[PDB]
C-alpha cells in the first residue's frame, strides 16, 4: 500500500550494488517526512529547461521531446525535468551513475552470453480500448454501449466530402468569396477543395493555379478559420459517444452552442453578401473575433484529444490554460464559461458525494474509487482493506485547485457513507450548491465545513443508534475482570473440564455453562451479552507471542513451522473469548483489537487460574489446625513457599489491575469524550491497546520465557503437592516415590528463578527508565525479608 | 544530542516495530493453511 | 504506469540498467531535493 | 499598367501581402516597383511613400506571430501582444472603410490624407515594440511607461490605453499577493521571487525576496518592501498559523496600500497573541528557562541532590521528569498552563565521567512552528549558555547554604570536645566570607540581569506593533544580556578567574565534606567504645582490656595529631581563597562601565580587603 | 549509558523496521497476486 518507496528504495540499492555507508534507511526516514495524498511540485520548470539547454548536446531534440510531453499534458514531468535539471551540476553523480549502468550493462550481456497514419483507425483503436477498460472496471452492470450507425451514415456531423483565369478580377473575386462562403460552414466548394492529409491536423485547401498570388495568399491567411472549424466539428462528434465521461460531453455541448453561433455569424454574412455589396476586406475584417475564437477552441480541442485526457484531469486542463490566457479579455470569458459548463456535471456528483455521500460513477472519474468489498470478510480476516482499499483516491485524476483538500474530501464522503449503509441518512441543514470559481477560498471553507458537520453528526449517530459508550463499557466488564461473581463462577463451573485434551473439547458444553452462569447471576444488567462466544485458538501465549517476536534473527522458520498437532494440548490454553458485533455497530471492534483483547484476557485469566490454585492448595490442608505445626517436616515446611508464591502473583496481579486498568481506562473514557472524528476515537483505542499490552511487557523474549518458566513450575509444585496430600489422606510408583525433599529440591530451582527475573527486570529497566517497573520491585520486596539475595546476585554478574 | 526526552519516540518505534510485528505473523499463518 | 511513455522519456534522457522506478517516487509526491541528495549520497559511497 | 492595379497592389501591401506589380526587396527588407513594373517616377516615389504603413504592419505581425507561436512568453507579454492585435483590427478596419470607397480610381493624394495619422500611430507603434524585445515582466511596464511623459498627446493616450490594459495583469497579481498571497507565476514574472528550496521556517529570509531588476515602474523600493511585508505576514496567516480571514487609482493608492498593511499587521499581531499569546513564551522562557521562580530550582536541588554527586555516567530522565511534575503539581506555580509546561523539558550536552553531575545537566525548551521560526538555534544557543552561567552561580549558592545548614547540625551535634574548636571556628569564618560574597553576587546578577533587560524588553514590546519589532528587541535583548554576563570576547579573564573562584569553592566544599566524613567515623568509634566498656561492665568484667584500652589510646593520639594537618591545609585553602578574590578585585578595579564600580564599592560590607592590597587603596 | 547508545540501538532498530517493513510489502504482494 504506502510501502512501495520501501522495496523501491530497497531495489534501488540491490541493482546499484554498494554496501558502504549506512544507505538510504536514514535517507528512507528523511523521505518519509515529505508526505501528502496530492502532488505540489510546480515549480520553475523554465529554470529546469534553461541548465538542460546550456548543457544539452542537442538541444533540438530535447526541445521537441519536451514539447510533446507537454502536449500529452503527462504528470510527474515537472520533479523529472528538475532532478535532470540539477543532475549534471554533480558531475561525480553522473560519472558514478554511468560506471554503475556500464556494469549492469556488461553483467546482463555475460549473463545472457553464459546462459500515412490513418486518423479514422486510430480514433477506432483508442474508443475500442477505452470501452474494454471500462467494461472490465464496471464488472457488474450494464455496458452503456451506442449502435454502431451513429458512426455510420456520414456526411451526418459535418464533415468534408469552369476557367477562371482569363476572367476578370471582380468577376474572380466575387467566385472566390461565394466558395469561402460554402466552405466556412465545412462544405466543399467549386475552386477550393479540402484534401485528406496524414497525421492528427487540420486539412489541407487547394485552389487553381491560375488563381492569382495575391488573392491566393489572402485566402490563405483566411482559412485556418476553416480548419479549426473541421477540426472542431470531428472533436464534437467523435467525442459525443457515452464512454468518455460527463465533463467530455459538458465540453461537447459548449462547442455545439457556440459553432451554432457561429453558424448565425456566418448566415448573417451570407445575407449580406446577397444584396452583392461585399469584398474580401470587409469579410476578413468582419470574421477576426471568431478567427480568434475558433483558434482557442481549435487548440483546446486538439490539446485534449492528444492528451486523450478524461475527467477531473480534464477540468485541471482546462483551469491550466484559462490561467495561461489572463489578461485577455473575451479568451477569459470564454475559457469562464467553458470551465463552468464542463464543472457543472463534475460539481453536481462533487456535491451529491459530499451532502448525502451517494457515489455516482457512470465510469469512474470522481475523485473517490470504490473497489468492490465485503464486510463480513474484515470481520473475519485479520489483513485490512477496509479502510484502505474501499474508497481509494484516483491520482492519474487530480483536479488542479482541489489537490490541497483533496484527502479532505475523501474523508467527508466515508463518513456519510457509514451512516448511508445504515439506512439513516438525513438531509444536510446546509444545501448550499458549490459553484465554480476563479479564486479558492469559497469552496475551501465550504467544504472545511461539511468536513465538519459530517464529523459531528457521525459522532453523534455513533453515540447514539450505536452506543459506543456503552459496548466499551461491556468490552471492559468482561475480558478485564471486574465481574468477580462471574468470573468465580465460570471458574467453578469450567475447572473440571478445562483438564482435558483440546480434542476431546467441543464448545457446545463450554457454551451451555456460560449462558447458564449468566442467567444464575445477577449481573445481567448489561444488554450485550449476546455478543460473545467461547473458542478454543490452536495455539498459547508462549509459543504465539515467541514466535511473534523471535523473528529475522535465526527463527524465521527454525521453529514457526512447528505444528501444535505433533504435541497433545489441554483444554486450558486454547480456551479464550471471542466477540462478533455487526458492521454499523461499533465497527472500531476491529479483528485485530479482538486478537489484542483475547490475549490479555487470556493471559489475566491464566495469572487468575494460577492465583485459584495456590489458593486451593491452601484451602485444602487444614489438619494442622488444632495438631503439630513444628512436626510432619515436608508437610509443614511447604508453608512457606505457598506464602512467597502467593505474594509473588498478589503483587503482579495489583500492577496489572492498579497500574493498567486505571491509567488507560481513566485516558481513554476522557480523550474519547473530547473526541472529534472517527480517526480520533480509533487513535484513541489504539492507544488504549497499546498502554495495556505494554504494561505488562508482553513485548519482549527473555521476560515472557522467564515469566512462564515461572508459571509452570508453580503449577508444578502446587499439583505435586495436591497429589501428595491426595496419597496421604487415601492412606489416612512415580506418585509414591515423589517425595525426597520435593519442596526443597522446588524451593531451589524457583528462587534462582526469581532471582534471574528480578535481575532481567532490573538490567532491563535501567535502560528503559520508567517507574513501572520501579513500582513492581517496590511492591514485591516491601519488607527486608528477601533483599540482600537481590543485591548480592546483581553485584555479580 | 536530541531533547532528552526522545524515549517516547522510543516506545513509538517498538510500537511500530511490534503491531505489524504482529500482524506479519497472521500473513505467515495464513499463507500455510491453504 | 505509462511504460511506454516511460521508455520515451528515457529515450529523450539521451544519456551515454533502467533506474527509471526512481519515477514512481515522484508519483508519490516525494521532495525532489530529497531525491537528488540521496543520489548525491549513493555517488559519494 | 492602369493606376486602378497600382491602388490594389498597394491596398494589399498594406494587409502585408505582396501586390501584383509590387514586391519585396530582399537588399533593402522593403516594398518596391520591380522592372518589369515600369511606370512614372512619380508613382514609383508615392507607392514607396505610403509602403512605410505596410512595412510596419509586417514587421509588427512578424513579431506578433513569432512571440505568440511560443507559450513560454509569459501572461504580460500575453495581454500586450492581444492589445497589438486590437490595434490591427482597427487598422483593418480603416483598411475595409477606405476599400468601401475604392469601389467605383482615387488618388494617392486621398491615400496619404486618410492615412498620415495611421502612419503617424503605427510609428509610434513601432518604436514601442523594438524597444521590448528579450524583455518580460514587469519591466515591460517600466518599457511601457518609457513613453508615458512622451509628448504627442494622441500618441501619449494610445499609449497610456495600452499600459492600462497591459498593467491589468500585474495589478491583479499584487492584490492577490496582498490579500491570499500566492506566487503561481511559472516564468517567475512577479517582482517577489522564490526559492523552492527552503523549509516551513528558514522561510521567512531564504525562499522569498526581491527582485531589482524586475521592479515595477510604478512603485519603488519602499513600496516593493511593504508589499513584500504584506505579502509574507498574509502567506503566514495560513501556511503556518492554519488561520484563514476574510480581508486605476493613483493618488490615494500609496495611502490604501499603508492602511492595509497597517490593518493586516495589526491583525497578525493579534492573532499571534492570541491564538499562541508570545508574551506568555517570554513569560515561562524568563520564569523557567532564566531560572525566574526560585521554588522551582529550590525542589530541583533537592530531589537531584542524592543523585548528581556522582559522575553524570548515572543519570535519568525519568526520574527528572517525574519529580518536575511533582513539584508542579506541589509547588505555589500548579496555576502553569499546562500546555507550556508539556514543552519544557531537560537537555543533555554530552556524558563527561570526569565531571560531576551537576556540570553537564542543563535544560532546555521546545520550539516549533511560528515559535521556532522566530527563535533562531542561535539565540537558543545563547540562552542555553547564559543559563550555564547562571545555574554555575545557583550551584555555588546552594552548596554554600548546604554547607552552612550541615555546619548547624553537626557542629551543635558535636560540640563536646575542644579538639575540633579551632578547625570549625575557622570553617564558620570561611564560610561566611564565601556567602558573603556568593549572596553579593546573586543580588547583582538578579538586580541587572533579570529585571532592568527584561523589564525594558516587556515595555518596548507592550506598544510594539510588528514582528519585525519584536525580533529586533528580542535580539536587541539577548545582546545585552550576553555583554551583561561577561560573557564577551573582551571580559574573557573576569570569567576565567570567576571560574577559578567556584572551583576553589567546590574544592574546600569536597574538603569540608571530607572532614564531616571524619568526624562521623570518630563519633562512630567512640560511641562504639562506649557500648562496649558498658556491655563489659554489665557482663561481669571490671575495668578496661589491656587490648582495649590500647587501641582507645592510639586510635585518639594518631587522630589528634593529624588534626593539625587539617588545620594547615585548612589555613592553606582560605589563603589561597583569599588571593583569589584579591586578584579579581584588582582586576575589577580596571572597571569601565557603572555596574562593576557600584559592586566594587558595595562589596566593603566588611571594608577589610584594601588593607592587604594598597592599590584598592 | 551514553548519548551514542541510543543513536546506535535506533539505528538498528530502524534497520530492522525497515526490514519488517520489505517482508511485509513481500508478503501483501503474494496475497494480492493470486
Amino acid at each position: 500500500s504506502e510501502f512501495r518507496i520501501h522495496h523501491d528504495v530497497n531495489e534501488l540499492l540491490s541493482l546499484l550494488r554498494v554496501h558502504g555507508g549506512d544507505g538510504a534507511e536514514v535517507y528512507i526516514d528523511l523521505l518519509q517526512k515529505n508526505r501528502t495524498p496530492y502532488v505540489t511540485t510546480t515549480v520553475s520548470a523554465h529554470s529546469a529547461k534553461v541548465k538542460i539547454a546550456e548543457f544539452s548536446r542537442t538541444p533540438e531534440d530535447f526541445l521537441k521531446k519536451y514539447d510533446e510531453l507537454k502536449s500529452k499534458n503527462t504528470r510527474n514531468l515537472d520533479p523529472l525535468v528538475y532532478l535532470l535539471s540539477k543532475l549534471m551540476e554533480d558531475r561525480e553523480t553522473l560519472q558514478y551513475l554511468q560506471q554503475n549502468a556500464k556494469e549492469r550493462a556488461e553483467l546482463a550481456a555475460s549473463a545472457a552470453a553464459s546462459s500515412g497514419p490513418t486518423w479514422q483507425q486510430s480514433l477506432e483503436l483508442t474508443r475500442k480500448m477505452l470501452r474494454d477498460k471500462q467494461s472490465k472496471k464496471n464488472s457488474g452492470q450494464r455496458l452503456p454501449v451506442l449502435p454502431a450507425w451513429v458512426y455510420e451514415r456520414p456526411a451526418l456531423l459535418g464533415d468534408f466530402l469552369v476557367p477562371i483565369g482569363s476572367l476578370p478580377l471582380a468577376s474572380q473575386e466575387a467566385a472566390v468569396v461565394e466558395d469561402l462562403l460554402y466552405v466556412l460552414v465545412g462544405v466543399d466548394g467549386r475552386y477550393i477543395s479540402a484534401q485528406p492529409l496524414t497525421g492528427r491536423q487540420g486539412r489541407t485547401f487547394l485552389v487553381d493555379p491560375n488563381l492569382d498570388l495575391s488573392i491566393r495568399e489572402l485566402v490563405s491567411r483566411i482559412l485556418p478559420v476553416a480548419a479549426s472549424y473541421s477540426t472542431v466539428t470531428r472533436f464534437i462528434e467523435e467525442k459525443s459517444s457515452f464512454e468518455y465521461g460527463q465533463v467530455n460531453h459538458a465540453l461537447a455541448a459548449a462547442m455545439r452552442t457556440l459553432v451554432k453561433e457561429y453558424l448565425v455569424l456566418v448566415t448573417q454574412l451570407e445575407q449580406l453578401q446577397r444584396q452583392g455589396l461585399l469584398s474580401l476586406q470587409k469579410l476578413w475584417f468582419y470574421i477576426q473575433p471568431a478567427m480568434r475564437s475558433l483558434d482557442i477552441l481549435a487548440s483546446l480541442a486538439t490539446s485534449v484529444d492528444k492528451g486523450e485526457c478524461i475527467g477531473g484531469a480534464t477540468l485541471s486542463l482546462l483551469h491550466d490554460r484559462s490561467f495561461s490566457y489572463t489578461g485577455d479579455s473575451q479568451a477569459q470569458e470564454l475559457c469562464l464559461h467553458l470551465t463552468k459548463a464542463a464543472s457543472t456535471p463534475y460539481f453536481e456528483i462533487l456535491e451529491k458525494w459530499i451532502y448525502r455521500g451517494i457515489i455516482d460513477d457512470p465510469y469512474s472519474e470522481f475523485m473517490v474509487e470504490e473497489h468492490e468489498l465485503r464486510k463480513e470478510k474484515i470481520q473475519e480476516d485479520y489483513n485490512d482493506k477496509y479502510w484502505d482499499q474501499r474508497y481509494t483516491v484516483v491520482q492519474r485524476q487530480i483536479p488542479s485547485f482541489l489537490q490541497k483538500m483533496a484527502g479532505k474530501v475523501l474523508s467527508t464522503g466515508k463518513y456519510l457513507n457509514v451512516v448511508r449503509e445504515c439506512g439513516h441518512d438525513v438531509t444536510c441543514p446546509v444545501a448550499k450548491e458549490v459553484v465554480y470559481t476563479l479564486k479558492e477560498r469559497a469552496y475551501v471553507e465550504q467544504i472545511e465545513k461539511a468536513f465538519s458537520y459530517a464529523s459531528k453528526v457521525l459522532l453523534d449517530f455513533l453515540m447514539g443508534e450505536k452506543e459506543l459508550l456503552a459496548h466499551l463499557r461491556s468490552i471492559k466488564r468482561y475480558f478485564l475482570m471486574d465481574q468477580g461473581d462471574f468470573f468465580v463462577h465460570f471458574m467453578d463451573l469450567t475447572e473440571e473440564e478445562l483438564k482435558k485434551p483440546v480434542d476431546d473439547i467441543t464448545p457446545t458444553r463450554l457454551e451451555a455453562l456460560l449462558e447458564l452462569a449468566l442467567r444464575m447471576s445477577t449481573a445481567n444488567t448489561d444488554p450485550f451479552k449476546d455478543d460473545l462466544k467461547i473458542d478454543l485458538m490452536p495455539h498459547d501465549l508462549i509459543t504465539q507471542l515467541l514466535r511473534v517476536l523471535a523473528i529475522e534473527t535465526q527463527q524465521e522458520k527454525a521453529m514457526v513451522h512447528a505444528d501444535p498437532t505433533e504435541l497433545t494440548l489441554s483444554g486450558l490454553e486454547a480456551f479464550s473469548f471471542d466477540y462478533v458485533v455487526t458492521w454499523p455497530l461499533s465497527l472500531i471492534i476491529n479483528r485485530k483489537a479482538l486478537t489484542r483483547y483475547q490475549m490479555l484476557f487470556r493471559h489475566m485469566f491464566y495469572c487468575k487460574h494460577v492465583e485459584r490454585q495456590l489458593c486451593s492448595v491452601w484451602i485444602s490442608n487444614k489438619a494442622a489446625k488444632r495438631f503439630s505445626l513444628h512436626s510432619a517436616k515436608w508437610f509443614a515446611g511447604a508453608f512457606t513457599l505457598r506464602q512467597r508464591m502467593l505474594n509473588f502473583v498478589q503483587n503482579i496481579q495489583s500492577y496489572m489491575m492498579f497500574e493498567v486498568m486505571e491509567p488507560t481506562w481513566h485516558v481513554l473514557e476522557q480523550n474519547l469524550r473530547s473526541a472529534s472524528n472517527i480517526d480520533d476515537v480509533l487513535g484513541h483505542h489504539a492507544s488504549f491497546l497499546d498502554n495495556c499490552l505494554k504494561d505488562c511487557m508482553l513485548t519482549n523474549p527473555e521476560l515472557l520465557r522467564v515469566f512462564s518458566k515461572l508459571m509452570s513450575v508453580c503449577v508444578m509444585f502446587t499439583n505435586c503437592l495436591q497429589r501428595f496430600t491426595q496419597s496421604m489422606k487415601l492412606d489416612s510408583p512415580q506418585l509414591a516415590s515423589s517425595f525426597e525433599a520435593t519442596i526443597t529440591k522446588f524451593d531451589k530451582n524457583f528462587s534462582a528463578h526469581l532471582l534471574d527475573l528480578l535481575a532481567r527486570l532490573s538490567i532491563y529497566s535501567t535502560s528503559d527508565c520508567e517507574h513501572g517497573m520501579a513500582s513492581v520491585i517496590s511492591r514485591l520486596d516491601f519488607n527486608g525479608f528477601y533483599t540482600e539475595r537481590l543485591e548480592r546476585l546483581s553485584a555479580e554478574r | 544530542r536530541n531533547m532528552k526526552d526522545f524515549e517516547n519516540q522510543i516506545t513509538e518505534l517498538k510500537k511500530e516495530n511490534f503491531n505489524l510485528k504482529l500482524r506479519i505473523y497472521f500473513l505467515e499463518e495464513r499463507m500455510q493453511q491453504e | 504506469a505509462e511504460e511506454t511513455e516511460l521508455f520515451e522519456l528515457a529515450q529523450a534522457a539521451g544519456g551515454a540498467e533502467v533506474f527509471k522506478i526512481l519515477v514512481d517516487l515522484l508519483k508519490l509526491n516525494v521532495a525532489p531535493l530529497a531525491v537528488f541528495q540521496m543520489l548525491k549520497s549513493m555517488c559519494a559511497g | 499598367v492602369t493606376e486602378a492595379a497600382l491602388v490594389r497592389d498597394i491596398l494589399y501591401v498594406f494587409q502585408g501581402i505582396d501586390g501584383k506589380h509590387v514586391k519585396m526587396s530582399n537588399a533593402d527588407n522593403c516594398y518596391t516597383v520591380e522592372g518589369k513594373a515600369n511606370l512614372s517616377k512619380s508613382l514609383r516615389d508615392t507607392a514607396v511613400r505610403l509602403a512605410e504603413l505596410g512595412w510596419l504592419h509586417n514587421k509588427i505581425r512578424k513579431y506578433t506571430d513569432q512571440r505568440s507561436l511560443d507559450r513560454s512568453f509569459g501572461l504580460v507579454g500575453q495581454s500586450f501582444c492581444a492589445a497589438l492585435h486590437q490595434e490591427l483590427r482597427e487598422y483593418y478596419r480603416l483598411l475595409s472603410v477606405l476599400h468601401s470607397q475604392l469601389q467605383l480610381s482615387l488618388t494617392l493624394r486621398r491615400l496619404l490624407v486618410w492615412t498620415y495619422d495611421p502612419k503617424m500611430r503605427l510609428k509610434t507603434l513601432a518604436a514601442l515594440v523594438d524597444h521590448c524585445q528579450g524583455r518580460k515582466g514587469g519591466e515591460l511596464a517600466s518599457a511601457v511607461h518609457a513613453y508615458t511623459k512622451t509628448g504627442d498627446p494622441y500618441a501619449r493616450s494610445l499609449v497610456q490605453h495600452i499600459l492600462s490594459l497591459v498593467s491589468h495583469p500585474v495589478l491583479s497579481f499584487l492584490y492577490r499577493w496582498i490579500y491570499d498571497g500566492e506566487l503561481e507565476d511559472t516564468y517567475h514574472e512577479f517582482f517577489v521571487a522564490s526559492d523552492p528550496a527552503v523549509k516551513a521556517d528558514r522561510l521567512w529570509h531564504d525562499k522569498y525576496a526581491l527582485r531589482k531588476p524586475m521592479i515595477p515602474s510604478f512603485m519603488t523600493m519602499d513600496q516593493c518592501r511593504k508589499v513584500l511585508l504584506i505579502g509574507k505576514s498574509i502567506n503566514f496567516l495560513h501556511q503556518v498559523c492554519h488561520d484563514q480571514t476574510p480581508t486605476d487609482l493613483e493618488n490615494a493608492f500609496q495611502g490604501k496600500i499603508d492602511a492595509a498593511y497597517f490593518e493586516t499587521s495589526k491583525y497578525l499581531l493579534d492573532v499571534l497573541n492570541k491564538k499562541y499569546s508570545l508574551l506568555d513564551h517570554m513569560q515561562a522562557m524568563r520564569r523557567y528557562l532564566l531560572l525566574g521562580q526560585g521554588d522551582f530550582i529550590r525542589h530541583l536541588m533537592d530531589l537531584l541532590k542524592p543523585e548528581l554527586v556522582r559522575p553524570a555516567t548515572t543519570l535519568y530522565q525519568h526520574n527528572l521528569t517525574g519529580i518536575l511534575e511533582t513539584a508542579v503539581r506541589a509547588t505555589n506555580a500548579q496555576f502553569d498552563s499546562p500546555e507550556i509546561l508539556k514543552r519544557l523539558d531537560v537537555r543533555l550536552l554530552e556524558v563527561s565521567p570526569g565531571d560531576t553531575g551537576w556540570d553537564v545537566f542543563s535544560l532546555d525548551y521546545h520550539v516549533d512552528g511560528p515559535i521556532a521560526t522566530v527563535f533562531t538555534r542561535e539565540c537558543m544557543s545563547h540562552y542555553l549558555r547564559a543559563f550555564n552561567f547562571l545555574w554555575r552561580a545557583k550551584r555555588v549558592e546552594y552548596i554554600l547554604t548546604d554547607i552552612r545548614k550541615g555546619h548547624m547540625c553537626n557542629a551543635r551535634l558535636l560540640r563536646s570536645m575542644p579538639e575540633f574548636s579551632g578547625v570549625l571556628h575557622h570553617c564558620h569564618i570561611l564560610a561566611s566570607e564565601m556567602v558573603h560574597f556568593i549572596h553579593q553576587m546573586q543580588y547583582y546578577v538578579t538586580f541587572e540581569v533579570l529585571e532592568c533587560s527584561w523589564d525594558e524588553l516587556w515595555n518596548r514590546v507592550q506598544r510594539a506593533q510588528d514582528l519585525d519589532h519584536i525580533i529586533a528587541a528580542h535580539e536587541a535583548f539577548l545582546g545585552t544580556v550576553i555583554s551583561r554576563c561577561l560573557l564577551d570576547s573582551d571580559s574573557r579573564a573576569l570569567l576565567n578567574q570567576l571560574r577559578a573562584v567556584f572551583d576553589q569553592i567546590i574544592e574546600l566544599q569536597n574538603t569540608q565534606d571530607a572532614i564531616y566524613r571524619a568526624a562521623l567515623e570518630e563519633l562512630q568509634r567512640r560511641l562504639q567504645f562506649e557500648e562496649k566498656k558498658k556491655q563489659r561492665e554489665a557482663e561481669g568484667q571490671w575495668g578496661v582490656s589491656a587490648a582495649e584500652e590500647e587501641q582507645e589510646k592510639r586510635r585518639v593520639q594518631e587522630f589528634q595529631e593529624s588534626i593539625p594537618k587539617m588545620c594547615s591545609q585548612l589555613r592553606i585553602l582560605t589563603h589561597f581563597y583569599q588571593g583569589v578574590v584579591q586578584q579579581f578585585l584588582v582586576s575589577l578595579t580596571t572597571s569601565s562601565d557603572e555596574s562593576l564600580r557600584f559592586l566594587s564599592f558595595r562589596l566593603d560590607f566588611n571594608e577589610h580587603y584594601r588593607a592587604r592590597e594598597p592599590r584598592l587603596r
